[PDB]
């Protein structure tokens, strides 16, 4: 129908939340690990 | 809490037994209860009670009550025998109120017992020589009850 | 023929002395047989290898992870009726998440401080030998000669200062060069970024390269370029209604003699009005987030407990949760004086909703007591979505109410927000 | 939008990751699975 | 108790007792989380110095010692800080009875 | 570093401030990148430090 009385963060719902830091850590090490891959 | 349905359905199009969808006078219903209240085709003070939502929602708070009390009564496993003021025990020597009079009274704040004194249920077999002083047979066993300090399975002995 | 029972293991014999001294040590909850202590230590192990053989599936399943619509991976998400509607974050929500800064941008801002202390110490250090007063001719500002020579700086570099390489002495000749004439602006750098030699046409002339570069960067920080810019940016349409207001009530706040003494100037009373805007124009250097509202907590400094509020269909469902820290570990959560097991009949569906605010602040549940009271419309059975909905608000509100800080990933998560359906 | 200058300023001192507080920008969306392609 | 003067002598020389021998961190941390910000520097610059003098201008100097532990001793024996000076001068080190024998007579 | 005007108390006083900064530093790092499993990136830190 009209979900014009719903807000906008309801509608998509966009949940988990908890795991961006730790893919972010994640993403920095493999960084690292590629450095250390590329000098030997 | 419960889950039970308590509400009737309200009046609407005849339904048809489809998916989600019930007739409105269905033997499942109530137990079948709405068999008093149905029509079978698809005298006029016979016919417009079942049709009245007052009628059929005050006939299934009747219906629900009765399922509360023969619950309720089921629950119960003693009776209550009038004993005197002087062979009570200690916990009933007081002035106990009557029921929604006061607050709800704890057994023995002392003695850390808080329980409500109306759902206390003694045992039979620690009241024969109250109950029965005319025996003098000793009609009912002692209880046997375990020995809490002793060295069993439970202890891992 | 017969198990020993003994610790059989290194990892199992100390986990053993470490219940036997737990259990010296008087604990509650710590058994005092050895046979219950043995079963503690074998479970704990067993635990801990399970712990183990999870990360490496997860690890093995990374890998394997269907990335592409195949014979079982659907997509489902609406990508392609609407398209991308699950957002994604590379930088960390500040404060609620941390990564460390790289190394290279450290180590750059460490010897950039390094080398403007040593050339800002080697022209105080002239400034007292000199005696005072030094006059720059328009020649000398010309042929851009300083009182000092580089022969000078790099004999005095290499007297005071013997552990210094070559390149990393020059560059301290040229700092102090830029430092003696003036003061020190690292504007140069970035121009060399974003402009490179082949494009203005000097290929064969860096010297006149980083001239040029250095004058723009020494007339780029300028409060007239910054009001230009300013005042293009207006031009192209780069401002909301908050900008607007702000810029108004600058204006009002000059008076009319202030006008005439900034109109005397010509830049400087444009400048008044879009300080604001040329702060927020200048990118991610000057421009700050807006961010989620971060409050002060709100909790009984007695029992420790806070209060948190729910509503749904407006009339018909409102809860209260009271929300205390466990510190024995023996977490649960009751509604009405029943566990939340019974009140909702046991459905998934409908107590993960309650779970997801301890899901989305990264919190454990077992660390966290709490009791929910009905205060809406009393029904047999709240078994049903809206009411935990209301239910999932509550202890999301309480949650915000003890911590302040998760409200930065419930706020994201849309569990503090409110609709308004009725029936 | 349009094209624009802004941030195109060399910002001073270079210290522009360490401010945390800064302006993150819209926020961007990412696809949880790649479509088929359509030829 | 019984602190007109009682209480001055006793923090002025254990002050003096405690600040000429030792090198540590232990003072400053517990005259920081007090309130008072100024003298745990000064206390952790006095610490500093001792420790530099213990590990390896020299009659001069060293008079600056005999001026800065002092200004330590008058600053803590005022009459308003007597108090919270020898609370915590209980605490690390400073355990006698000759001038706390005071506290057993008022009982 | 850049200060030697100074006197050698106040100059050993703050260096004993920047290896107990240092050390609680690293000990908030090891502290804080422990349950991600980040450990080359943790060893950088330390090398670092």
């Amino acid at each position: 129908d009209k979900y014009r009385r719903v807000p906008m963060l309801l509608k998509p719902q966009q949940g988990g939340q908890q795991y961006f830091n730790h893919f972010l850590i994640r993403s920095t090490n493999d960084r690292l690990t590629q450095q250390d891959v590329d000098n030997a | 809490v419960s889950t039970g349905e308590f509400d009737h359905p309200p009046f609407q199009f005849r339904q048809r037994h489809t998916f989600n969808t019930t007739p409105l006078h269905d033997a499942n219903r109530f137990g079948g209860r709405t068999a008093y209240l149905r029509e079978i085709g698809p005298k006029k003070q016979g016919r417009r009670f079942k049709k009245d939502p007052r009628t059929v929602q005050f006939n299934v708070d009747v219906w629900c009550a009765q399922q509360t009390l023969r619950k309720r009564w089921k629950q119960r496993d003693w009776e209550v025998i009038e004993i005197p003021f002087r062979l009570v025990p200690r916990e009933q020597q007081r002035v106990i109120p009557e029921l929604y009079t006061d607050i709800p009274q704890m057994t023995d704040p002392a003695r850390n017992d808080f329980s409500n004194i109306r759902n206390k249920v003694y045992d039979r077999e620690e009241l024969q020589g109250v109950l029965f002083p005319a025996a003098g047979a000793m009609l009912y066993p002692p209880l046997q009850r375990v020995d809490k300090q002793a060295m069993t399975l439970d202890k891992y002995l | 023929m017969q198990k020993l029972l003994s610790p059989r293991t290194a990892r199992h014999a100390r986990l053993f002395r470490l219940a036997g001294k737990l259990a010296d040590s008087g604990s509650p909850g710590v058994p005092k047989s050895d046979g219950e202590r043995l079963v503690w230590v074998n479970s704990h192990v067993r635990r801990d290898k399970d712990i183990s053989l999870s990360q490496e599936e997860e690890r093995i399943r990374e890998l394997m992870m269907p990335l592409e619509v195949g014979e079982n991976s659907f997509a489902a998400n609406g990508q392609a009726t609407h398209g991308n509607l699950f957002y994604f974050r590379e930088y960390p929500m500040y404060p609620g998440e941390y990564v460390p800064a790289e190394h290279n941008t450290l180590s750059s801002l460490r010897d950039e401080l390094r080398l403007d202390l040593t050339a800002q110490s080697l022209k105080e250090a002239w400034m007292r030998v000199s005696g005072g007063v030094y006059f720059q001719s328009v020649d000398e500002y010309y042929a851009s000669v300083d009182g000092l020579d580089a022969e000078q700086i790099g004999e005095v570099l290499a007297a005071l200062f013997p552990e210094l390489n070559c390149y990393e002495a020059q560059a301290l000749v040229q700092r102090t060069l830029e430092c003696i004439s003036r003061p020190v602006s690292a504007a140069s750098r970035q121009l060399s970024r974003t402009i490179t030699a082949e494009a203005v046409g000097l290929d064969n002339a860096p010297g006149h390269y980083t001239n040029f570069l250095e004058w723009m960067g020494r007339l780029t920080e300028t409060r007239a370029f910054k009001t230009e810019h300013a005042l293009f940016e207006f031009s192209r349409r780069k401002f909301n209604r908050d900008d607007v207001r702000v810029m108004f009530e600058n204006y009002r706040l000059m008076s009319k003699a202030t006008l005439l003494a900034d109109s005397a100037d010509s830049y400087s009373h444009f400048y008044t009005v879009l300080k604001d805007f040329a702060r927020k124009v200048a990118g991610e250097d000057s421009r700050h987030q807006i961010g989620v509202r971060i409050d002060e907590a709100e909790v009984d400094p007695e029992t420790g407990i806070a209060v948190g509020r729910g509503c749904a269909d407006g009339e018909k469902y409102h809860f209260t949760a009271l929300l205390r820290e466990n510190r024995d570990h023996n977490g649960i959560i009751t509604v009405m004086g029943k566990p939340l097991s019974l009140v909702l009949d046991n459905k998934a569906w409908l107590m993960e909703m309650v779970l997801m605010p301890f899901d989305e602040a990264n919190l454990d549940y077992r660390d966290f007591d709490a009791h929910i009271v009905s205060e809406g419309h009393a029904m047999p059975s709240i078994a049903n979505e809206i009411a935990a909905f209301a239910l999932r608000m509550a202890v999301a509100n309480a949650l915000v109410k003890l911590i302040p800080l998760t409200r930065i990933p419930l706020k994201k998560s849309g569990l503090l927000s409110v609709d308004r359906r009725r029936e | 939008g349009q094209k624009s200058l802004m941030g195109a300023l060399p910002a001073p001192y270079g210290d522009a990751e360490f401010f945390r507080g800064r302006y993150r920008g819209p926020p961007v969306a990412r696809p949880v699975v790649s479509l088929p392609t359509l030829h | 108790f019984l602190h007109p003067t009682v209480k001055r002598r006793f923090v002025v020389k254990a002050v003096a007792e405690i600040l000429h021998n030792s090198s540590s961190n232990a003072f400053s941390n517990m005259l920081r989380e007090n309130g008072l910000h100024d003298t745990a520097r000064e206390v952790a610059l006095c610490e500093a110095m001792n420790r530099n003098k213990e590990l390896a201008a020299r009659e001069e100097r060293a008079a600056s010692r005999k001026q800065r532990i002092e200004n330590i001793a008058q600053e803590l024996s005022s009459f308003e800080r007597v108090d919270l000076s020898c609370d915590l001068l209980r605490k690390l080190g400073v355990d006698m009875t000759e001038l706390d024998t005071a506290a057993a007579a008022t009982r | 570093s850049h200060s030697a005007s100074m006197p050698e108390e106040w100059r050993e006083a703050r260096r004993l401030q920047l290896v107990e900064l240092y050390n609680n530093l690293a000990m908030e790092e090891v502290e804080r990148l422990a349950p991600h499993r980040a450990d080359r990136l943790l060893k950088e830190q330390m090398k670092r430090f």
